RNA sequence: CAUUGGAGGGCAAGUCUGGUGCCAGCAGCCGCGGUAAUUCCAGCUCCAAUAGCGUAUAUUAAAGUUGCUGCAGUUAAAAAGCU
RNA sequence: UUGGGUUCCGGGGGGAGUAUGGUUGCAAAGCUGAAACUUAAAGGAAUUGACGGAAGGGCACCACCAGGAGUGGAGCCUGCGGCUUAAUUUGACCAACACGGGAAACCUCACCCGGCCCGGACACGGACAGGAUUGACAGAUUGAUAGCUCUUUCUCGAUUCCGUGGGUGGUGGUGCAUGGCCGUUCUUAGUUGGUGGAGCGAUUUGUCUGGUUAAUUCCGAUAACGAACGAGACUCUGGCAUGCUAACUAGUUACGCGACCCAGCGGUCGGCGUAACUUCUUAGAGGGACAAGUGGCGUUCAGCCACCCGAGAUUGAGCAAUAACAGGUCUGUGAUGCCCUUAGAUGUCCGGGGCUGCACGCGCGCUACACUGACUGGCUCAGCGUGUCCUACGCCGGCAGGCGCGGGUAACCCGUUGAACCCCAUUCGUGAUGGGGAUCGGGGAUUGCAAUUAUUCCCCAUGAACGAGGAAUUCCCAGUAAGUGCGGGUCAUAAGCUUGC
């Protein structure tokens, strides 16, 4: 009986969530956090239908 | 045999009426053998056991 | 480039370490080994006698266990049934 | 310190006084007489134990006698074997078997079926801020709202991860490696040195002829003398004190009111209040009993029997020696050696199951077989002891229960603990009956996360064996056996058990 392998992590590079254009540009690509706990830092996710906050466990079913 | 005799001598010299030193366990070999060192008076039965002897 | 035998006791010299688990084996004799082997198989140490040292067998001392010096014979082996 | 004369004869045990040969005899047999082989002892004397279907003494209801209640028969409860099972975890065979305080729904919990976790310190090396690594909604997945995994992407930011090294945990193994603690020999009176004597010594005397005692308890004898422990004393407790100390968290009596009864400085009152008081309650201090007194018996000792007086003329326990036992416990322990395991864990958590499984055998118990009873009323009495959980009172419900208000961290409240049996009156009438209440159907509450393999509880129905128990055998002599109920322990729920009253 074969064992279960563990959760091998995905090991990605740098974040690169930031756009920059015309020598100095502000654009917040991923969505905001309405919680005051993780505001102005933590983004939300981008799944195929939803955005999700990795800290405050909050999602929006954008349907 | 040397350590228990010196404790036995040190109690009777210190002004005691009588003392017992009992050392049980694996002394020589692998068989458990007790060893008991006595001199002097020693009561065993009755109420005066409660306050004439102290055990440890 | 020094071996030959040993290290429980007789009997000089380890309750060292590893393996084996009444097996393989040792052991003249008593004995040891069935999972902490002072005794096996090994390493380390140590002992003995040493250019020699074990082993088998005959034999002598030990043996006042053949007794002349010197043994025993009530119950241990043994004085004849009696003359 | 070995020599009077002389004959026969032995040389570890067995084989074996066998084999063969010679000889004697009517025969039976006698005499003479090997070996091979086998074996590390066989044997003698004395010592200490142990045992004796050996003898003396003495003792015990874990022995008997005289008996009582029983158990063994029945149903059920619960423990053990066996069978069965995925697992039915395991220890123990007088001195195991209602034992592990072991009354397991889960936890306990080990066993089974599964799924997580790391709670792998520290040391080195590899990695790594361009990032070590950590946690995750929604889907897939799963017993599961375990990001366990997978899809998916967000998140923590040096705490960790990877690799050897090394630790740690373990209700894993080993009680025949041990500690400790228990139990037992062993509830009986037994045990030991010093110095002296007796023996080559192991050892012995002391520690005994006799009397006496529950007792190696005493008297008394005497190569022993003087001591030591156990016994005894002692401790708690029982039983008595109209004397002491003392009482609004104990009462009594008196008195004052108050109810009620039928007239009294009458009768009852756990109705109420305060005056003296400790008798009753509590618990301290002392007292008391010593075989003292009398009479017997006795070495006139030790002691024993009887009687007086007295609460009492042996209350009941606890403690308890030397030497032990391969007694039990590694499943009580951060008591523990060694071994085994150590991440796909024998660590640990979570879920479910099991420890209850039923052709059968046994042990401790419970309820019974009825009339010396059952039923239905009525009447009237406890004692230990517990409580933050114990409970008063009021409403609700037929019952289990519920809902309100209070009290008690307790000689204050429950609680004057209005307990059972008993006692008195009913109904029954010798019939497996109204005896017995197993089995089982249906409903109702409560505890809890969860009640199914019924947790308990209540109601209505169901109404089994059982008519005193074969061979066997347990326990017991005074407030004892037995009947009878009530606490404590275990306990969220809770006693057919045990421990106390
Ligand atoms: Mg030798
Ligand atoms: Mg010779
Ligand atoms: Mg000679
Ligand atoms: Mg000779
Ligand atoms: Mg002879
Ligand atoms: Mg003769
Ligand atoms: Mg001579
Ligand atoms: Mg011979
Ligand atoms: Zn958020």
């Amino acid at each position: 009986k074969k064992n279960k392998h563990k959760r091998k992590k995905v090991k990605l590079a740098v974040l690169k969530y930031y756009k920059v254009d015309e020598n100095g540009k502000i654009s917040r690509l991923r969505r905001e956090c309405p919680s005051d706990e993780c505001g102005a830092g933590v983004f939300m996710a981008s799944h195929f239908d939803r955005h999700y906050c990795g800290k405050c466990c909050l999602t929006y079913c954008f349907n | 045999r040397r350590a228990c005799y010196g404790v036995l001598r040190f109690i009777m010299e210190s002004g005691a009426k009588g003392c017992e030193v009992v050392v049980s366990g694996k002394l020589r070999g692998q068989r458990a053998k007790s060893m008991k060192f006595v001199d002097g008076l020693m009561i065993h039965s009755g109420d005066p056991v409660n306050y004439y002897v102290d055990t440890a």
